[PDB]
RNA sequence: GGGAUUAUGACUGAACGCCUCUAAGUCAGAAUCCCGCCUAAAAGCAACGAUAAGCGCCGUCGGAUCUCCGAUAGGCCCCGGGUAACCGGGACCCCGGCGCGGAGAGCCAUUCGUGACAGGAGCGGCUAGAACGAGCGCCGCCCCCUCUUCCAGUGACGCACCGCAUGUUUGUGGGGAACCCGGUGCUUAAAUGACUCGUAGACGACCUGA
RNA sequence: UGAUCCUUCGAUGUCGGCUCUUCCUAUCAUUGUGAAGCAGAAUUCACCAAGCGUUGGAUUGUUCACCCACUAACAGGGAA
RNA sequence: AGCAGAACUGGUGCUGCGGGAUGAACCGAACGCCGGGUUAAGGCGCCCGAUGCCGACGCUCAUCAGACCCCAUAAAAGGUGUUGGUUGAUAUAGACAGCCCGAAUCAACUAGCCCUGAAAAUGGAUGGCGCUGGAGCGUCGGGCCCAUACCCGGCCGUCGACGGCA
RNA sequence: AGGUUUUACAGCGCCCUCCCGCCCCGACUUCGCCGCUUGCUCUCCGGGGCCGCGG
C-alpha cells in the first residue's frame, strides 16, 4: 500500500520549522520521532529534525548511514535530486503560489482583465460543444 | 470558509460532539449564523455501552415533585447536539438567548439546504481528534435507543437525497469533461491570455 | 468598499471584571498575532442607524450614526486587536459589524 | 531541581577550604547535568556533601564550566545508572537512550523517568553516563534501531494545522 | 515499545483466487465465495507472488496489542481458504439416559427440530445461518452433521442447538443430556 | 407488543507454535432499561372550509409621498465517502493525477459613464422538483443591436465642489395607511349574549337546538 | 447509643399509632443465571436486579417484643 | 471530632481586592480619584479575558475513567490489563509449547496508570457543557491573559522640610 | 557487513603523524547544529498605543 518510506537516503521534505522549504536527506534514524538528516546541495546543516516537520518526496540517494557531507553530496549530485526536484509538479506549485503571494495592484488588474476575457473564450466553446453532442 | 461568510453550513457527519459544539457556540456568540445539518452522523468518543449510560443516567435526572417542570430529556440529535451548545453558552441572558437563535440544527439534510455546500471542522473530527485504535458511539443510534422514533424515515430520505445528488454529479462530471475539451480545442485563441496567468503564479 | 470586516467581541475584561474603556475585536483573515501588525492604529468605527435624523458631513442629514475608534494593540495570539472608541461602544454591539479603515496607512 | 529545558552539563570540581593542618586539601570532580551553573553548583554540594564532610561552607568551587560534545552529529547509545525514590523506597535504575548529545540524553532521562514511573526531579540521582556500543544494547526499543538499510512508512499521518483552515470543504488525507 | 515490522505470509493453493480491495480480502474457489470486511485493524495486506500470489500482511509501529490482530487475520483468511477448498463439517452427537431426542430437520437443511428433550413437551425450532446446511447424519445413531463454507457460521449454528439443550433446575453433572459438539472436522479430507 | 443489552453461558481467534468467550471481530440473553399501547398537548405546527356604496388583489412595473424596525456592505460554489488510502478518464482491469491547481489557502463574479473608428471569441410547449416545492430546466418564434467581454486607439464633455468622516451593496428590503392615477375580484360573511338542551357543570367552560 | 455544644430559649409544637406519597438496597418472594458435602424434592452460597408484592389478629400507650393463623414471601430502612 | 486545653509567629476580629465555581481564616496582595504599561497567585476547548503553538517525550481504556494546596473521603489485600525496572535459572552437547519440530524461554520480586475490593435513601454535580492523537496523569519549553499589587504621569488630601516670600 | 573474507565494485571508528602537516567558518544576534555577555553597543533607527497637565 506504501510507496514512500523513510529509509537511509529518502529525500524528505520539510514542511514547516526553521528550514521550511528545503530538501534534506535522511542519513539516520535516532529514534522513533527523529532522524539525522543532512542537505549539503541545499543549505541545511546535519542535525536531528523530527518526522514532523519532514514530508518524503520520491527520490533516494545511495548513501550509507552516518556518512559525511562530502560524500552526501556525490550521491546528491549523481541522483541529480535539485534536477529532478525543481521539474516536478509539487515544486511548480510552490513557485506559482510564491509569485501569486507576491503579485502586486497593478498584477491583480492585469490578471482580472485575462480570467474574465478567457473564461468567456471557454465557456462559449462549453456550449457549443454542449448543443452539439445534445 | 474562515472568511465571516453569511450562513455557515456545517456538515455533522464524522464531527464530534463536544469539539464541533465548542466552535459552533463561540461562532454563535460572535454573530455567526450557523446551520448544523446531519446531527445524527455525529460520534462521541469512548464505546457505545458508555455514551449510552451517560443518557440513561440523564433520564433520571426528573423532578421529583413534578416531572413536567424537570430536565427535558430530548430524544433527536439534533435538539441533543442543541443542548449541547445550549450549555457553552450563557443562554439564561440575552445574548445567549440571542445566540441560539443563530444556531439550526437538523436530522439530515432538508431542501432549504440539500442543495447547498456542507463544510466541514478539521479541529472536530474523528480522524483527526481520535486514534484509529479507539472505539466511538454514533449519536443517530444512541438516540434511536433512547426514544428517538424517527431513523427510518430520516434514512430513506437520506438515501432519495444521494441519489439524487448523484444524477446530477454526472451531470456535473460530463460538464467539466467538456470544458477540459473546450479549453483544448480554443488553446490557440487564449495563449495570451493564459501565460498573464501562468506568469502570475495562477496556473501552474 | 474600503474597510475590512470586523466584529466587536467584546470589552478588555478579566473574568468578573470588565473595562468598557478598551474593546476587544475581531479581524477577519487575522488569526494570528504576526499578522495584526497592519491593523495596528487603523481607524474603527461602528456604524449605526437611530431612530432621529442627524447631520452628516458631505451629504444631507440621514437616520446613520457613527463611533469612532483606532486599533491599539494585539490582544492573545489569535489575532484579536484591542480598540480604544471615543465614547465606550454600547453592549447591543457585541457581535456586530465593525468598520476597520484603511487609514492612517503605513504602505 | 528543576529540570528546566535542557540539562546541560557541567564539570563542577572543588576542595576543603586551606588550613595550617590540611594546606591544599584534595580536590574533587564532579559530573553535573544541571539547566544553567547556578544549580550546578548546588548539586555539586549535594552529592560531595554526602560522599565526603564537606559543606558549602567549609569548602570552595574551583571550576564550574561547560562540557560541550565531541561529535554532535553522529547517533550514539547511551546508558544511563540513576537511583529513583518512589514511594515506597530507593530503586536502583539502567535505562538506556539513543541521542546525538549527552546532554540531551539525560534530558530524555528526566522525562521518562517522570512519564512511566512519576519519579520528580529531585528524586532521580544520575551515577553513570556512558557511550555504549550498539552491541552491549540491553533494551531492545534501541536494539530494533541497529538494522542497517532500515526502512518504514508514516502511516496515518494525523492532520495538525486543524485551524488553519477552521472551516472548510474539504476531509484531511492521511495518506502521504 | 512500538515494534518497527511485524509480517506474516498466507499462501494461497493454486485452485482458489484470493483477492482484495483494500481490506476486503475475497476469497473465491471449488465450493464457493467467501468475502470477508477487515476495515477494523488498521493493517495492510499485499497480494504479492508471480504466480497464485501469496498474501503478506504488515503491521508498522504497534504495540503488543496491536501485533495480536496480525496473526489474527492470517488466521481467518486461512479459514476462508479452508472453507472454500475442504468446507467444514461441525457433527454433533445427542446424549440422553432415558427420553430419546428426536431431531427432524426441515426447511432444506436451515432449520431443525428438537423433541422429547426430557421429556418436555415444548417443540425447540432453531434455524441455522445462511449457507448452513443441517442434515440427520447415515451411519451413526444419532449424530448430526453441519456443513458450510464459513467456520464463524457452521460453529455458531453447532452452538444454537447446544446452547438450546440444557437443562434447567437440575444437576447439570447428572443430567447430561443434550447435543454436544462431537468433532469439528472438514467436508473433502485433504 | 418489540428493541439494544446486564448477570451468565458460548463462537471464531491471537497475544503465548498449544490453550483461551476478548485483545480485533461475532451469538443467545432477563420481573431491569428504552419504546410501542395508553393519558395530557407547547410563546410548536400542517391540511382545508368560509371570509361582511363596503373589502382585498392586480401591474414584484406602485410614477410619486410619509412613517417605523433590524441587520448588512459581491456569491442560493451542492456526489457519496475513504483514511494501512483517494480522485479523474477510457473498453474485475488499464492509463493518468496524488503534500492533494479536476486546489473553499481556491473558484465564479467584479475595476467610472455619455456620443464615432480598427483587432481578438417579453408570452407559447416538453420534462423533472413535496423533509420546511421555484427564475426550475431544456428547445422553438418574436424583442433591438446589444457601455456585449478583452486589447489598442483620436477628438470632446459628465462641477475639477479647491487634503478630510456616516461613501459603496443585498434595497425595486421588510411592516403598519395615506394620495390623483390604468383593471379586476365577489359582498345570501361569522363569532358571542339571552333563551333552550343536560351526554356537562361550584362559577366560567362543555354537549346540543332554534 | 454516646462524645461535642456550631445553629435555634422576643418558641422550629414533643412519644406512638392512623393516613398517604416517594426514595434507598445491605434482595424475603417473583424474573434471568453461577456454586455445592446440588440424584429428585427441599435447602444453602453468590450475581444482574428495587419493576412488583411484602397480610389479618390476641396482649402492651408503647417504637421494640411474643404468640395465633394465612401466605410466592409475609426483607431491612430513609424523607427535621 | 468543624472537640477541649497550651507554646512561637502570622492572620482575622477591624479587610476590601485578584485566584480557589461557591466560601471568614487558604494562595497572591492590603485600598485616596483616574489614564497607560507590567506582574503575583491562578490560568488560556466553550461558558470565560488568554495556546486558533503544525509545543516536546512517555504513560493510560475504565459496563462506578480521570482531572492538582487548605478541600470536601478511601484502606488492607489482589490482577496472565498494560508499561518500565531488579535479581536468577534454561537453551544449536539443541531448551520452552505442541502432538518429532529448530530460536530464545522461564520464575521470583518491584514500581507507574487502570481495574477488583467500593453499599443509602428528593434528581445532580472535575463548577457546567463536555473531553479519550486528548480538554486525563507525569516531566518540561515558548507565547499570552488581569488585581484596588509594582512602574510613569495628572488630581485631591494629609504629613514632613536642615522652606520661600512685608 | 557495501563488494567477493574486514575495503575489495560503499562507507564507519581508533592511533603514529607532515609544523595544530595546510588553508576557512567562529554559538551563525554575521550564511535558521548547540551557551554567556558589553569591557559604559551603534544608529533624524523604524512602527504602535498613552498624555504635555503648569505658567
Ligand atoms: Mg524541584
Ligand atoms: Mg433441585
Ligand atoms: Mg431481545
Ligand atoms: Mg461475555
Ligand atoms: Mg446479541
Ligand atoms: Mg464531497
Ligand atoms: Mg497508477
Ligand atoms: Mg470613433
Ligand atoms: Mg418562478
Ligand atoms: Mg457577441
Ligand atoms: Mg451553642
Ligand atoms: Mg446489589
Ligand atoms: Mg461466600
Ligand atoms: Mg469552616
Ligand atoms: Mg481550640
Ligand atoms: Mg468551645
Ligand atoms: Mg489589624
Ligand atoms: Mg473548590
Ligand atoms: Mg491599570
Ligand atoms: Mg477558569
Ligand atoms: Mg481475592
Ligand atoms: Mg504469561
Ligand atoms: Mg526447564
Ligand atoms: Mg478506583
Ligand atoms: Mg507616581
Amino acid at each position: 500500500v506504501f510507496k514512500r518510506f523513510v529509509e537511509i537516503g529518502r529525500v524528505a521534505f520539510i514542511a514547516f520549522g526553521p528550514h521550511e522549504g528545503k530538501l534534506v536527506a535522511i542519513v539516520d534514524v535516532i529514534d522513533q520521532n527523529r532522524a539525522l538528516v543532512d542537505g549539503p546541495c541545499t543549505g541545511v546543516k546535519r542535525q536531528a529534525l523530527p518526522f514532523k516537520c519532514l514530508q518524503l518526496t520520491d527520490y533516494v540517494i545511495k548513501v550509507p548511514h552516518s556518512a559525511r557531507q562530502k560524500y552526501v553530496r556525490r550521491a546528491w549530485e549523481k541522483a541529480e535530486i535539485s534536477k529532478k526536484w525543481e521539474e516536478s509538479s509539487w515544486a511548480k506549485k510552490i513557485e506559482a503560489r510564491k509569485k501569486r503571494a507576491a503579485m502586486s495592484d497593478f498584477d491583480r488588474y492585469k490578471v482580472s482583465k485575462a480570467k474574465k476575457m478567457r473564461n468567456k473564450i471557454i465557456r462559449h466553446e462549453m456550449k457549443k460543444l454542449q448543443k452539439a453532442a445534445a | 470558509a474562515d472568511r465571516f461568510n453569511k450562513v455557515l453550513i456545517i456538515d455533522g457527519r464524522g464531527h464530534l460532539l463536544g469539539r464541533l459544539s465548542a466552535i459552533v457556540a463561540k461562532q454563535v456568540l460572535l454573530g455567526h449564523k450557523i446551520v448544523v445539518v446531519r446531527c445524527e452522523g455525529i460520534n462521541i468518543s469512548g464505546n457505545f455501552y458508555r455514551n449510552k449510560l451517560k443518557y440513561l443516567a440523564f433520564l433520571r435526572k426528573r423532578m421529583n415533585t413534578n416531572p413536567s417542570r424537570g430536565p427535558y430529556h430530548f430524544r433527536a440529535p439534533s435538539r441533543i447536539f442543541w443542548r449541547t451548545v445550549r450549555g457553552m453558552l450563557p443562554h439564561k441572558t440575552k445574548r445567549g438567548q440571542a445566540a441560539l437563535d443563530r444556531l439550526k440544527v437538523f436530522d439530515g439534510i432538508p431542501p432549504p439546504y440539500d442543495k447547498r455546500k456542507r463544510m466541514v471542522v478539521p479541529a472536530a473530527l474523528k480522524i483527526v481528534r481520535l486514534k484509529p485504535t479507539r472505539k466511538f458511539a454514533l449519536l443517530g443510534r444512541l438516540a434511536h435507543e433512547v426514544g428517538w422514533k424517527y431513523q427510518a424515515i430520516t434514512a430513506t430520505l437520506e438515501e432519495k437525497r444521494k441519489e439524487k445528488a448523484k444524477l446530477r454529479y454526472s451531470k456535473k462530471k460530463v460538464e467539466m469533461k467538456l470544458t477540459k475539451q473546450a479549453e483544448k480545442n480554443v488553446e490557440s485563441k487564449i495563449a495570451v491570455y493564459t501565460d498573464v496567468l501562468k506568469k502570475y503564479g495562477v496556473l501552474v | 468598499r474600503l474597510w475590512s470586516k470586523a466584529i466587536f467581541a467584546g470589552y478588555k475584561r478579566g473574568l468578573r471584571n470588565q473595562r468598557e474603556h478598551t474593546a476587544l475585536l475581531k479581524l477577519e483573515g487575522v488569526y494570528n498575532r504576526g499578522e495584526v501588525d497592519f491593523y495596528l492604529g487603523k481607524r474603527c468605527a461602528y456604524v449605526y442607524k437611530a431612530k432621529k435624523k442627524t447631520a452628516t458631513p458631505g451629504g444631507k442629514p440621514n437616520k446613520t450614526r457613527v463611533i469612532w475608534g483606532k486599533v491599539t494593540r494585539a490582544h492573545g495570539n489569535s489575532g484579536m486587536v484591542r480598540a480604544k472608541f471615543k465614547s465606550n461602544l454600547p453592549a447591543k454591539a457585541i457581535g456586530h459589524r465593525i468598520r476597520v479603515m484603511l487609514y492612517p496607512s503605513r504602505v | 531541581m528543576k529540570a528546566s529545558g535542557t540539562l546541560r552539563e557541567y564539570k563542577v570540581v572543588g576542595r576543603l577550604l586551606p588550613s595550617v593542618k590540611n594546606p591544599a586539601p584534595p580536590l574533587y570532580r564532579m559530573r553535573i547535568f544541571a539547566p544553567n551553573h547556578v544549580v550546578a553548583k548546588s548539586r555539586f554540594w549535594y552529592f560531595v556533601s554526602q560522599l565526603r564532610k564537606m559543606k558549602k561552607a567549609s569548602g570552595e568551587i574551583v571550576y564550574c564550566g561547560l562540557v560541550f560534545e565531541k561529535s554532535p552529529l553522529k547517533v550514539k547509545n547511551f546508558g544511563i545508572w540513576l537511583r529513583y525514590d518512589s514511594r515506597s523506597g530507593t530503586h536502583n535504575m539502567y535505562r538506556e537512550y539513543r541521542d546525538l548529545t549527552t546532554s540531551g540524553a539525560v534530558t530524555q532521562c528526566y522525562r521518562d523517568m517522570g512519564a512511566r514511573h512519576r519519579a520528580r526531579a529531585h528524586a532521580i540521582q544520575i551515577m553513570k553516563v556512558q557511550v555504549i556500543a550498539a552491541n552491549k544494547c540491553r533494551r531492545p526499543a534501541i536494539k530494533q534501531f541497529h538494522d542497517s538499510k532500515i526502512k518504514f512508512p508514516l502511516p496515518h499521518r494525523v492532520l495538525r494545522r486543524q485551524h488553519k483552515p477552521r472551516f472548510t470543504t474539504k476531509r484531511p488525507n492521511t495518506f502521504f | 515499545m512500538k515494534t518497527i515490522l511485524s509480517n506474516q505470509t498466507v499462501d494461497i493453493p493454486d485452485n482458489v483466487t484470493v483477492s482484495l480491495k483494500g481490506r476486503t480480502v475475497t476469497v473465491k474457489g471449488p465450493r464457493g465465495v467467501l468475502r470477508r470486511e477487515f476495515n477494523h485493524i488498521n493493517l495492510e495486506l499485499s497480494l504479492l507472488g508471480k504466480k497464485q500470489k501469496k498474501l503478506r500482511v504488515d503491521k508498522w509501529w504497534g504495540n503488543r496489542k496491536e501485533l495480536a490482530t496480525v496473526r489474527t487475520i492470517c488466521s481467518h483468511v486461512q479459514n476462508m481458504i479452508k472453507g472454500v477448498t475442504l468446507g467444514f463439517r461441525y457433527k454433533m452427537r445427542s446424549v440422553y439416559a432415558h427420553f430419546p431426542i428426536n431431531v427432524v430437520i426441515q426447511e432444506s437443511g436451515s432449520l431443525v427440530e428438537i423433541r422429547n428433550f426430557l421429556g418436555e413437551k415444548y417443540i425447540r425450532r432453531v434455524r441455522m445461518r445462511q449457507g448452513v446446511a443441517c442434515a440427520v447424519s447415515a451411519a451413526q445413531k444419532d449424530e448430526l452433521v453441519l456443513e458450510g463454507n464459513d467456520i464463524e457460521l457452521v460453529s455458531n449454528s453447532a452452538a444454537l442447538i447446544q446452547q438450546a439443550t440444557t437443562v434447567k433446575n437440575k444437576d447439570i453433572r447428572k443430567f447430561l443430556d443434550g447435543i454436544y459438539v462431537s468433532e469439528k472436522g472438514t467436508v473433502v479430507e485433504a
